[PDB]
């Protein structure tokens, strides 16, 4: 049975901060963030939230569908660690604003940055079940980092905002899944967590060690299930959950040293060939939590070579923790479709924040904290940011009125 | 192997990772973070020491130390 990603679309925010500006502002040398392969992070405005990010990521997918094909979407899974209610799924708002069928299962899925992968696997299994032949699923991984002015101070440089939408079906035009080629591994660990709203706590050192343990053990489980697979030879590219690129470089090095006994120069050449293409877009948005691996996939497709079909290995990790290694294939035709989305152009067109604007943005973010009952957003907070958004057919958060979020196309 | 033998091995890979500390005295109370060793390289040092000692256990079992002396203690307790 054929299954996988029929369409993929990204929203990398309306504004970004260049991390060199953050380094300068805190008296650090530039080399610290360049060293860690970090360039820019996306930053959500007060009039954006994970719903608006999600809708903006999915809108190009839905716009292309025939009415018949839009009506075939019968499951919407929102994957997030940035939820807005203890019970109400963001999927309900997403369905409303995309105009989807009422005959649609809707829910939200949580397991830190593993959420996206978990949603994708549930969607794959809907198609494989053949319970509703022809049904499609829409999986949207969406997350923002709404720091308020800390427990979160360790994560400021790395924590971005972004969403990636996947249409999943039996005609996988973009990414053809290797069915049943999955390894997964998890255990309870306090590496990082989000025990309060609008916040994150943890020991990033423990988290890196746990990521490395899971990278090894999830892949071993896959290897046990896929006889004769080779970590170098079977995968043309590798995409990873990417908290920052430097640690993905470290993980890949650890894997190559253990599995292939590769020498340092050989490992570095392999890194540039197979792993760097996936980092390109990640470096422009920062860690976007459950969406990051999907962004890495999109980056691999756009920035790698698909003149013949290629197999991509995928590694997902979420703190707390759970992980999965899985794989699929992209054809030249699929890569050509992906290129038409113009992700690189979208990212280049975002507003570049000054450090003054960024600090103001943080200060102004308290007005839309978790649990807000009533707020009316000022779209002219930053007139220049608005000029970049207005007229593009973007969804924004207009207001919250008695906990009901109201959105507007601008 | 003992706490003091392991501390020597931690000092070796620390200097190998940060060549600028080659001719610097490192004390048990020194922390890799305060020495300027970044997040990726702090993990790398742990993994190099694990491999030197043929210690094939989960990497997270070496987490939580606040200085190199405490890291030495963690390794010593595992074998
Ligand atoms: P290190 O002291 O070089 O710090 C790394 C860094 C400044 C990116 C820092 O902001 C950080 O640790 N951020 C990442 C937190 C995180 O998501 N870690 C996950 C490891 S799996």
């Amino acid at each position: 049975q054929q299954v996988g990603i029929e369409a993929l679309s990204v929203y990398g925010g309306a504004a970004q901060l260049e991390l060199r500006k953050l380094a300068q502002a805190r008296q650090l040398d530039i080399s610290r963030f360049d060293n860690l392969m970090m360039k820019e992070k996306a930053v959500s405005l007060p009039y954006e939230d994970p719903v608006s990010y999600a809708v903006n990521a999915a809108k190009p997918i839905i716009d292309r569908l025939s009415d018949a094909d839009k009506q075939r979407i019968e499951m919407v899974i929102t994957c997030s660690e940035s939820g807005i209610d203890f019970g109400k799924s963001m999927s309900t708002y997403i369905q409303e604003y995309l105009g989807l069928s009422r005959n649609c299962r809707m829910f939200e899925l949580k397991q830190a940055c593993y959420s996206g992968t978990a949603g994708l696997q549930m969607a794959i299994n809907l198609i494989l079940s053949q319970t509703f032949p022809g049904a499609k699923a829409l999986v949207i991984a969406t997350d923002i980092s709404r720091f308020l002015v800390y427990d979160w101070s360790f994560a400021e440089p790395s924590s971005g905002a972004g969403a990636v939408a996947l249409l999943v079906s039996d005609t996988p035009h973009i990414f053809q899944i290797d069915v049943g080629c999955n390894g997964y591994y998890g255990y309870e660990v306090m590496d990082t967590c989000r025990p309060n709203p609008d916040s994150e706590a943890g020991d990033a050192d423990l988290s890196l060690l746990s990521y490395l343990d899971c990278c090894e053990n999830a892949y071993r489980h896959y290897q046990n299930r896929v006889e004769g697979v080779d970590y170098r030879e079977s995968f043309d590219y590798l995409s990873f959950h990417t908290p920052f690129g430097g640690m993905v470089k470290g993980a890949h090095r650890n894997m190559m040293r253990r599995l292939k006994r590769a020498k340092p120069a050989e490992i570095e050449a392999d890194f540039q060939r197979r792993v760097m293409p996936g980092l390109v877009y990640c470096q422009q948005v920062g860690n976007i939590m459950g969406a990051t691996l999907f962004l890495s996939l999109a980056s691999t497709i756009d920035n790698g070579d698909f003149s013949t079909p290629r197999r991509i290995g995928m590694f997902s990790y979420g703190s707390g923790c759970c992980s999965e290694f899985y794989s699929g294939v992209v054809t030249p035709e699929g890569a050509a479709i992906a290129a038409q989305q113009g992700i690189s152009a979208q990212l280049a067109d975002r507003y570049s924040l000054s450090m003054e604007e960024y600090e103001q943005l943080l200060y102004h973010s308290s007005a839309v904290a978790f649990g807000t009952r009533n707020v009316t957003l000022d779209y002219q907070l930053f007139p220049g940011v608005w000029k970049k958004i207005a007229g593009k057919g973007r969804l924004v958060l207009k207001a919250i009125k008695e906990f009901h979020r109201k959105y507007e196309w601008v | 192997m003992s706490k003091e033998q392991v501390l020597k091995i931690i000092k070796k890979y620390t200097r190998e990772i940060a060549p600028e500390l080659e001719d610097s005295p490192l004390e048990p109370t020194d922390s890799l973070k305060k020495l300027g060793i970044d997040s990726v390289n702090r993990a790398e040092i742990i993994m190099m020491v694990m491999e030197d000692l043929s210690l094939n256990i989960p990497r997270i079992e070496l987490a939580g130390a606040k200085n190199i002396g405490e890291l030495a203690d963690l390794f010593a307790a595992k074998l």
